[PDB]
């Protein structure tokens, strides 16, 4: 899952990761806060035409197939009441869903860099005798789209470590999160990472904060 | 075609059972009722499907109670765990059809009964940011005030369940001096400072 | 200018390079062989709606704005009679045009690799005394979309050399071109290039064939 | 609303003049006629614009002859050059309007009068591919046959104008032996082999 942060009166591309061979119809759902998931439209793929809902005229939603078996929902003329989570779905019975894509529609009220900026911490000196352990802390701040994922990895491994996050608290116009990890005794003086996934992360590639012994 | 769920939130402890209610309403003659859950990472997972012509559908730890004469359907999650903390949706429903969802109920699972333990707080700095770290403690009655004559910001604590079944909490706070600051705790009628650990 | 080689019953993205600040309408023209350039549609940008021609129903042409002041014409449900050169235009009087984009619609009759494969030549031994010069020759072959551009550069410079191409002759189902260059006496033993621009090159980056002394 | 151009191709030599015809037809009262040219790299360049209310528009080496009583308009390209080899379009025509194009005429510019020169052919191999190379020669009466007992393919020659104002030609051909092959030329009543250059 990621975020999209287009402004008002713009266009937005929302792609879904649900890879299915020989589909027939691709439904598109929208979930807003305190409401229900409603279907917006569904796209015939043997005829390549959209069938809309009883609420709006054409010229708003468009389903684009860039490659074979890949779909993108293009929205047009974005208004602030268009923001929510967008799924794609297919039948089989059950109906599989497609992991969500938050869309945030702002009035270009950023005016700076909104990348997550770490201010990492180190374990105390008194914790490292009477507990046989030590704890890190990786505070991030000043990031706008709020769809962020902090997870910790080893120095060289593919394991996910037992981190314990907190609530995405809101500053006056930006946000802030912190995650922290406790490591045992004989794996203490090694390297650790605080990998941070975000949308407004420079060069598209997610951050990777290295932690000392 | 309506699906009603008049349940905002539920709180049920570990290895207990919970019933969730869903008032559907339709005019069809043969329909299906699907149950979905939504993780906080925004993923929808199909749980159980009750076909309205044959008896009660159960699959593992899920069970569905069906009242065809009334309009009530009910999901049972027996022998609860710690990753049953989601938001649950009731859906009503050949390849072209749509699902009609309800507003959704939230299940928050609480840990079991433990004897009381003691905080054993610590502190860690980054020049101007401080952070009081509180180690494991079972009852959630915590007060993690810090001491500084020069206060700028003080966010709220973040109490989270440890893998031991107890609680940990972090409380950040930005100050100027940031070196003569020592956090304190008023947990369970016995005050715990951070100067006894310092020496 | 480039080429696009989508198959039948597919979708095609055609972008135009005409960068204009504060446009109002973006016209779209189509030129086929032995016919005239006709306008297909034009896209209002202050209201974001397409105004079509008197010939087809909606659901075929869509104008997408990925960024501000950038436009892509998306075609849908491609038929073999959709192939031609597509321009974009704006008024100012005169009407500026947008360098063309050939679209080729095939029935997936490629079935192999269709990248241009050089088989370069070297100057003769008798030319290099009684003429004080030498000539290269850079024959390419087996490439499908036929929008190819061969130009020669120096060993390290940004000059375009006086090459003299030939006609894109057609094999049984593929094509073939050759270019050749004459260089004078005291610039003879250096390095030269046979840069080849094409659509079906490896990794998108155009080739660069190095020529010996 | 029609624009007619009944001229398929024209051939005119360097530093001469050429007139291109365009029969438009409309019912408007005030219109403009634009002239465009198309390079072989598919680029449209605005040339000249004739407003149908004031006199004849000229801009540099372009001139437009306007017959308002008839339906004829005519472009003059005086003092021709070598990059006047394009395809020329007549267009008829506030930000929303469209241009109506004609089918287009093609102008192919031929070089001037030169004394006759001689070919001086060469040959170059790549294991199985051969290529006879012919150096500068003015009249285009060339025959670039090769000699081999073992023939597989033989494409056509490619005659192109040199920057000296004469012609060069390459004729490829794939053979097996590809080493005992020597090209010949029958240009201007005097045969030129490639064995006199070999020694």
């Amino acid at each position: 899952t990621k975020s999209v942060t287009r402004p008002t009166r713009s266009s937005a591309e929302i792609t879904c990761d649900l890879t299915v061979i020989n589909a027939f119809y691709i439904h598109w759902y929208l979930h807003q806060e305190g409401k229900a998931p409603q279907r917006l439209l569904y796209y015939d793929v043997s005829n390549s035409k959209d069938v809309l809902e009883s609420g709006l005229s054409p010229g708003k939603y468009y389903t684009h197939t860039p490659r074979r078996w890949s779909w993108i929902l293009i929205l047009r003329n974005l208004i602030e009441n268009d923001s929510g989570v967008y799924y794609c779905a297919t039948w089989d019975y059950k109906k599989l869903f497609g992991s969500g894509t938050t869309l945030v529609v702002t009035d270009k009220q950023l005016d700076a860099d909104v990348s997550p900026k770490p201010t990492i911490f180190l374990p105390s000196i008194a914790e490292t005798k009477l507990q046989k352990a030590g704890t890190y802390l990786c505070l991030l701040e000043k990031f706008f789209p709020d769809v962020i994922k902090i997870h910790w990895q080893e120095k060289k491994s593919n394991t996910i470590l037992g981190s314990q996050e907190g609530n995405t608290m809101k500053t006056n116009d930006t946000y802030m999160k912190f995650s922290w990890l406790t490591v045992p005794e004989k794996s203490l003086d090694k390297e650790h990472r605080c990998i941070v996934r975000h949308e407004n992360n420079k060069n598209g590639v997610d951050q990777e904060i290295i932690f000392p012994p | 075609q309506k699906v009603t769920q008049a349940q905002s939130s539920v709180s049920m402890p570990v290895r207990k059972a919970v019933t969730l209610n869903c008032l559907y309403e339709t005019s069809w003659w043969s329909y299906y009722i699907f149950w979905y859950k939504q993780l906080p990472s925004k993923e929808m997972i199909f749980l159980i499907r009750q076909g309205s012509d044959e008896q009660n559908a159960k699959s593992g730890r899920y069970s569905v109670n069906f009242k065809k004469a009334a309009k009530s359907v009910a999901l049972t999650i027996s022998a609860l765990q710690l990753e049953d903390s989601a938001k649950y949706f009731c859906a009503l429903g050949l390849n072209t059809d749509k699902l009609i969802f309800g507003k959704g109920t939230r299940v928050t699972v609480e840990p079991r009964s433990q004897p009381h333990t003691k905080p054993s707080v610590f502190v860690m700095k980054n020049g101007t940011n401080v952070a009081c770290l509180v180690k494991e403690f079972y009852p959630k009655d915590i007060r993690i005030n810090l001491v500084s004559s020069k206060k700028i910001t003080e966010f709220d604590p973040a109490i989270v369940i440890s893998p031991s079944g107890k609680y940990n909490a972090v409380k950040l706070g930005k100050y100027e001096d940031s070196n003569s600051v020592t956090c304190s705790v008023q947990h369970d009628n016995k005050t715990v400072h951070s100067t006894d650990f310092e020496v």
